[PDB]
């Protein structure tokens, strides 16, 4: 009935980018660059962060199948989050992805839109439609964060602390294949402990069992401690040589 | 089977055109492996300002989540054909496979040759009322029940069709949705009176409408204007009053839009021709006030279609074919 969105590690070093000879580092900062650049246009429009984060899984999906020698990462990104918008019910005139596109990029980079710029966008989207099999309903690990966060007990303002921290996370995994390799459920509750973790909190001490050391099993099933590590490894990744700085 | 989008319409046959929809002609075709009849509703894309049609994407977005027998289900997505080596050259069209059903209900009454019995009625009420539970028990709104969106193939089976319109409803708190939705004779008194935070009630009162015109073989409410389509419903149903729906003091246009004169229900002198059953469950289902009025669950479970057994009934003698007009 529908398809298969998650890839081993083994798979996402095989991705059509690094066949046609596209180094791992190369192919990780495109991606980070492209979904900011999803992330930077949406956010100058005023759309949701749902709508931001589903532009931004259809742009790590598409190039599963797609090469980055190929497709240039911006008009992709701006055609992603064109469909997103329609999708999710936060409609943008293509014209003003373009005209919010042109302001943060700069000559070179905007030369990737190439004469007509919104002319590219959509010839794409069809080509955007077909890679993405059509899926277009996509859930998002904020809406687990927030689920879950509401049902700890205990300090209000060190739980907001982990939520705040625990949203820029989730964030910062978009810039990542995250999406590709675990569900949102998953992510959401890694950011959960790797916030934790930062802050030097006991999450198990919020729950309905105060004393089990696996607090996340109440909300999501048979998932080992070292995904979770993995996870979070990925994501203080971005801060380590990127030279950014993490919250609070 | 889940690969949408990459398979060729050069894999059907187009029979011919049956219609035009909402963005674009829909054709009758064959499929050239199966030898399976289907509708493809074309959906064009070099034209239109924003692309591929927003209310296509809803379209799609919701028939994937529904699966039900009595539902028009999406079968796959198919596409023209996509030249040498330049996308960019490349402005074709998609296409959304259904299964080919024979007949819509408004057809079969307009022509004036068909005759649905007790038992008819029976089966098309229980597989109607079905699928429209599968739909709010997952909280979808179709909102655009009509005679021209039920179809009904020559073996007797039913489907719901046409969630272009459709929605998703928050039933743990109250939300505002889009007032003028249903096409007018068939849109309930709520609708009517201004209403936006609105229940699955408004698809049991157009499937209630259809209930009745199954037995008088022409619309009950039948009229061009808002107004006029109160003062149809009042006549009938009885005037909107307190006294039978506290709450509707409460909306917009209660006060603006009246009946001539506070009208008495006569909904079961008016349908005394109709069996006691079903005159029992059309009167549930056209119930003014939409916290007193059915759910689809309830009609199920009504005496009317408690013990229709659908195996068991026998299909109806339907015209075959139309001479395409
Ligand atoms: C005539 C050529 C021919 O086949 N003409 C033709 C046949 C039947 C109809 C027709 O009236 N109906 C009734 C309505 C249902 C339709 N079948 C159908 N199946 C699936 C779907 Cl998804 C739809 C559908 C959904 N939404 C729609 C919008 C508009 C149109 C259809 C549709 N409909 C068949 C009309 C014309 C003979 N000649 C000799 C070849």
């Amino acid at each position: 009935t529908k398809p298969c969105w998650y890839w081993d590690k083994k798979d996402l070093a095989h991705t059509p980018s690094q066949l046609e000879g596209l180094d791992p580092a190369t192919e990780a900062r495109y991606r980070r660059e492209g979904a900011r650049f999803i992330f930077d246009v949406g956010t100058r429009l005023g759309l949701h962060y749902d709508t931001l984060a589903t532009g931004i899984i259809y742009f790590h999906r598409f190039y599963m199948f797609h090469s980055f020698k190929q497709f240039p990462r911006y008009v992709t990104g701006a055609c992603c989050l064109f469909l997103a918008g329609k999708v999710e019910e936060t409609p943008k005139k293509c014209k003003d992805i373009i005209k919010t596109a042109r302001s943060l990029l700069n000559d070179v980079q905007f030369g990737q839109f190439g004469d007509d710029p919104k002319e590219e966008v959509m010839v794409l989207e069809r080509i955007l439609l077909q890679t993405i099999k059509f899926d277009l309903q996509v859930e998002h690990p904020y809406q687990f964060l927030l689920k879950y966060a509401k049902q700890l007990k205990g300090d209000k303002n060190k739980i907001q602390k982990l939520v705040q921290m625990a949203w820029t996370f989730v964030n910062d995994s978009l810039c990542t294949t995250l999406s590709l390799q675990w569900e949102p459920e998953i992510i959401a509750v890694a950011v959960m402990y790797l916030a934790g973790r930062l802050c030097k909190f006991e999450i198990q001490e919020w729950t309905s069992k105060p004393m089990y050391r696996r607090w996340w099993e109440q909300f999501v099933q048979d998932v080992p401690v070292d995904v979770l590590e993995d996870i979070c490894h990925q994501i203080l990744d971005l801060y380590s040589q990127g030279k950014q700085q993490m919250p609070h | 089977e889940s690969d949408w989008g990459k398979r060729c319409v050069d894999k059907f046959d187009i029979i011919g055109i049956i219609g035009e929809g909402t963005y674009g002609q829909v054709y009758k075709a064959k499929d050239k492996d199966t030898g399976e009849l289907v509708a493809l509703k074309k959906v064009r894309l070099d034209n239109e300002k924003e692309g591929f049609p927003i209310t296509a994407i809803r379209e799609i977005k919701i028939l994937r989540q529904l699966i039900h027998r009595s539902v028009v289900n999406m079968k796959e997505i198919v596409t023209d054909k996509q030249d040498a080596l330049d996308f960019k050259k490349d402005k074709g069209a998609f296409y959304l496979v259904f299964e080919y059903m024979d007949h819509d209900l408004m057809g079969l009454l307009e022509s004036g040759l068909v005759h649905f019995s007790e038992d008819h009625i029976k089966s098309f009420m229980k597989q109607l009322m079905e699928g429209l539970e599968y739909c709010h028990k997952k909280n979808f709104l179709h909102r655009d029940i009509k005679c021209s969106n039920i179809l009904l193939n020559n073996s007797g089976q039913i489907k719901l069709a046409d969630f272009g319109l459709a929605r998703l409803y928050n039933s743990e708190e109250s939300r505002p949705y889009t007032n003028k939705v249903i096409t007018l004779w068939y849109r309930p008194p709520e609708l009517l009176l201004g209403e936006e935070r609105y229940t699955p009630a408004i698809d049991v009162w157009s499937c209630g409408c259809i209930l009745g015109e199954l037995f008088t073989k022409k619309p009950i409410f039948q009229a061009n204007l808002e107004l006029a389509q109160l003062e149809l419903i009042s006549r009938l149903c009885g005037s909107p009053c307190p006294a039978v729906w506290p709450d509707v003091i409460k909306l917009p246009y209660f006060n603006t839009m009246k009946p001539k004169k506070q009208y008495r229900r006569r909904l079961r002198e008016e349908f005394s021709f109709i069996p006691s059953a079903a005159l029992d469950l059309l009167d549930h289902m056209l119930t003014l006030d939409p916290s007193k009025r059915c759910t689809a669950e309830q009609t199920l479970q009504s005496d009317f279609l408690k013990d229709v057994e659908l195996s068991k009934m026998a299909p109806p003698d339907l015209p075959h074919w139309q001479d395409c007009h």
